[PDB]
């Protein structure tokens, strides 16, 4: 159906969560309509890295996620909006890292058998371009899906982006 | 099969070659002579205030003396030029609305948005305001445009590349057509309810009949998506609104391309195209605040006007050329 | 197969009418668009005397 | 009857003015990601 | 001799500060002041430093008139410049938590309007 809006006033602020709505149409047509948003949420699964359901035999889900992230960051409409890094891997990724050598993410792997170095590598590799980093801050959080949906981190991020936009247009930075 | 596609596309090449051969004389005739035009063609009317949102599209499809526009804050706008005020301000359930329409009788107002819901509002009511709007669905793609010539049949588009014809009384999917590769962006109401036009990539100005239903008119040559389309005041003509800033007149009977006024003076695309009267003044929006109006008959720019500090999105012209309505995201509505 | 046949069928029948759709199109091109091309361009310039706006 | 139109023009502006900062104060977000990328995993 | 030399030293110091800030408006610390109320405060300080010349002068109808309103205006300018910056910073940092929207009357020009209104109250 259409886009689903979830309005919840938790953390003393009227949060509104807007989904993609499964448009399955031209990207820009619904990208430019959402202009004026304060912050966006970027969700990528980490424990399902072995899944190759994105393409039959051409690419994997990692390539699609990286391409979509690059398109979002390089887009001229959202060059100033901050971005949020979320995931849904609390312990499944850690359990899978025991058997998976973490070599599919990068062919030139130079890490151990754990996943801390893999997380560091992916989080430092996400920001391929640094021009938008100065204009818009990038927030990254790991071990998501807490009790109250990680209310503390999202509240801190939203208040930080709000104050940043407030001081940007008043000639204070 | 492969053989069927091959024979079909040799047939298409033969057909387009024949059309070019037959229309070369017409192209030479139209390009040989031009008519004189004015210098500015401008007369200011007023300024509109009382808005704090963005706008996408409007619809000047009524013989009365009012204007209608839609905003993303959730409220519709029905303004008068002289009064610079609104008769009523009804709210909109949808968060975003991109479709705006009005009735010649001033009784029904059509709006819709990303929720795949086409809502018809009651402009005239006993209480003076509409209590609620009826819900219509049946699509998997985002709503793009909707038009109607009466209170019996309504045409609408979707992001799933299909044109839906519905009836107010029935309230169900009455007519549905198979779609092309690209998504339909806009539809133009026919002067006498003959056919409606859909525009997308590789399907520039594809005409579909309302009664018979089959496709007869299809043109190719505009790779970029076409944003806005409108019928000529004289009738039996098309409009080109490709995102590649390509502006070229088209004919229904000719089924062939015409002269193009592309130039290096601009580097961005266009968002809307509109005729003043029989192509006397081509009005087209651009990605910048600055705007220009061309003269198709004179093959030159009629004038330059911006009236905004941000990219303009909506543009409408009265059928009799009484007034033109335009607007950008700066919540400014100016009649040029 | 079946889907491609419908696309071929639509293109096959469209060319049939389009082949005979000329019907001396140039006569219409130079006879249709001048009917209303002289009213509005002269009507729009008003010296703030009969214009309904302002 | 022109006075009534002006009076009506005053109350529509006030009605639209109230909805201005009321909707602006409400923060809007944007959720976008890969297909089935834990849409229901996060508490909503 | 004492007052005039100390006034000259203060005027030179504030002129040097003005030249530094007007030419080094790239580091965010000087931008965090506001870059309008800072100039207003510098003008007030310059008026305070140069008012002693009016103070030590031959009495006259013009001299007496100037030294009557200046004694309040010079300090009111600085006080308003200090007040508006703190007020805008506090309002911006307070209204972010509740009602996420642009605070009213905050701008490089609007704050100047408020500061000049506060000064004009004392002038009136």
């Amino acid at each position: 159906t259409g886009i689903v809006e979830t309005h919840f006033t938790f953390k003393d602020l009227h949060f509104k969560m807007f989904d993609v709505g499964a448009q399955r149409s031209e990207r820009k047509k619904w990208i430019h309509c959402f202009e004026g948003v304060t912050a966006i949420i970027f969700c990528v699964a980490l424990s399902d890295y072995d899944l190759v359901l994105a393409e039959d035999e051409e690419m994997n889900r990692m390539h699609a996620s990286m391409k979509l992230f690059d398109s979002i960051c390089n887009n001229k409409w959202f060059t100033d909006t901050s971005i949020i890094l979320f995931l849904n891997k609390k312990d499944l990724f850690e359990e899978k890292i025991k058997k998976s050598p973490l070599t599919i993410c990068y062919p030139e792997y130079a890490g151990s058998n754990t996943y801390e170095e893999a997380a560091a590598y992916i989080q430092c590799q996400f920001e391929d371009l640094n021009k938008r980093k100065d204009t818009k801050e990038i927030y990254t959080h790991f071990t998501c899906s807490t009790d109250t949906k990680n209310v503390q981190f999202v509240f801190d991020a939203v208040t930080d982006v709000i104050i940043k936009n407030n001081l940007k247009d008043c000639g204070l930075f | 099969l492969d053989q069927l596609r091959q024979e079909a596309e040799q047939l298409k090449n033969q057909i387009r070659d024949a059309r070019k051969a037959c229309a070369d004389a017409t192209l030479s005739q139209i390009t040989n002579n031009i008519d004189p035009v004015g210098r500015i063609q401008m007369r200011t009317r007023r300024t509109l205030r009382g808005h704090l949102a963005k706008i996408y599209a409007m619809h000047w499809g009524t013989d009365s003396r009012l204007l209608v526009s839609a905003s993303q804050d959730g409220k519709l706008i029905i303004w008068d030029s002289y009064t610079t005020n609104k008769v009523h301000a009804i709210p909109l359930r949808s968060s975003w609305v991109m479709t705006c329409a009005y009735a010649p009788s001033g009784n029904y107002v059509a709006c819709g948005g990303l929720d795949n819901i086409c809502s018809i509002y009651n402009l005239k009511t006993r209480e003076g305001n509409v209590r609620v709007s009826r819900e219509l669905a049946g699509h998997t793609g985002y709503l793009s445009c909707c038009r109607f010539l009466d209170d019996n049949q309504i045409v609408t588009s979707s992001g799933d590349t299909t044109c839906a014809l519905w009836d107010i009384e029935t309230g169900q999917q009455t007519t549905t057509f198979t779609g092309h590769t690209g998504d339909v962006m806009s539809l133009s109401l026919a002067p006498d309810t003959r056919l409606f036009v859909s525009g997308a990539c590789d399907a520039s100005a594809k005409l579909w009949d309302v009664r018979e239903g089959m496709c007869r008119q299809t043109f190719t040559g505009h790779e970029s998506d076409i944003n806005a389309i409108c019928f000529f005041p004289n009738g039996n003509a098309f409009a080109t609104g490709s995102d590649d800033a390509t502006c070229r007149l088209f004919d229904l009977r000719a089924d062939q391309e015409l002269m193009t006024y592309s130039h290096d003076n601009i580097i961005c695309g266009i968002t809307s195209v509109s005729f003043s009267k029989s192509g006397r003044l081509l009005l087209a929006g651009y990605d910048d605040f600055n705007c220009n109006v061309w003269d198709a008959l004179k093959a030159d720019r009629a004038g330059v006007l911006a009236g905004h500090d941000n990219r303009v999105s909506c543009l409408g012209v009265t059928d009799d050329g009484m007034a033109v309505a335009t607007g950008s995201w700066d919540s400014f509505l100016k009649i040029w | 197969i079946a889907q491609a046949r419908k696309l071929v069928e639509q293109l096959k029948m469209e060319a049939n009418i389009d082949r005979i759709k000329v019907s001396k199109a140039a006569a219409d091109l130079m006879a249709y668009c001048e009917a209303h091309a002289k009213e509005d361009p002269l009507l729009t310039p008003v010296p703030a005397s009969e214009n309904p706006f302002r | 009857e022109d006075k009534a139109a002006v009076e009506r023009s005053k109350m529509i502006d006030r009605n639209l003015r109230e909805d201005g900062e009321k909707a602006a104060r409400e923060v809007k977000l944007l959720l976008l990601g890969a297909g089935e990328s834990g849409k229901n995993t996060i508490v909503k | 001799v004492g007052p005039v030399t100390i006034a000259c030293l203060g005027a030179l110091a504030t002129l040097f500060v003005l030249g530094v800030f007007v030419r080094h408006n790239a580091t965010p610390v000087v931008k965090a002041s506001g870059r309008e109320l800072c100039y207003i405060l510098l003008g007030g300080v310059f008026l305070c430093y140069c008012m002693t010349f009016i103070f030590i002068a031959k009495p006259s109808t013009a001299v007496c008139t100037l030294r009557r309103l200046g004694l309040g205006t010079a300090f009111s300018v600085c006080y308003s410049a200090l007040l508006t910056k703190t007020n805008r910073i506090a309002r911006i940092f307070g209204g972010a938590r509740e009602g996420a929207q642009r605070p009213r009357f905050i701008s490089p020009a609007s704050q100047v309007a408020i500061c000049l209104a506060l000064i004009s109250g004392q002038l009136l």
